[PDB]
C-alpha cells in the first residue's frame, strides 16, 4: 500500500522529466526557426538598403 | 590516597587498552555486515555489468 504510492510518484518524476525535455526542445527550435527568418529578412533589407 | 592511585592507574590502563580494542570490535561488525550487503548486491548485477557508456533510463528525445 506504501510502495504504490511510492512508485506513483516515483513514475509522475520520470514523465515530468521526459516532458520537460520534449518541450524545450521544441520551443528551442520554433525559436531557432525565428532567428533564422529575421536574419534572410536582414539580409534582403541589406540588399535594398542605400545610401553612402 | 596513594595506595588508591597506584591501583586505580592500572585498572585505567588496563580499561584503556579494552576500550580502543571493543571500539575497533565495534567498527570491523560494522564494516563485516556492510561486506554482507555488497556482496548480496553484486547478485543482481546483469551478466556482463552494467553498460557505463549510456544513461540506464532514457528519458526524453534527441533530435
Amino acid at each position: 500500500n506504501a510502495f504504490s504510492s511510492f512508485d506513483a510518484c516515483r513514475t509522475g518524476l520520470l514523465k515530468q522529466q521526459s516532458a520537460a525535455v520534449e518541450n524545450s526542445l521544441v520551443r528551442q527550435n520554433m525559436a531557432d526557426v525565428r532567428a533564422k527568418a529575421l536574419f534572410e529578412r536582414r539580409a534582403v533589407l541589406l540588399d535594398l538598403v542605400e545610401g553612402k | 590516597q596513594g595506595i588508591k592511585t597506584v591501583y586505580a592507574s592500572c585498572r585505567y590502563r588496563k580499561l584503556n587498552e579494552r576500550e580502543i580494542i571493543s571500539d575497533r570490535y565495534t567498527w570491523l561488525h560494522e564494516r563485516m555486515l556492510e561486506d554482507e550487503v555488497e556482496r548480496v548486491l553484486l547478485e543482481q548485477v546483469p551478466a556482463g555489468g552494467f553498460d557505463k557508456t549510456r544513461p540506464g533510463l532514457l528519458l526524453g528525445p534527441s533530435t
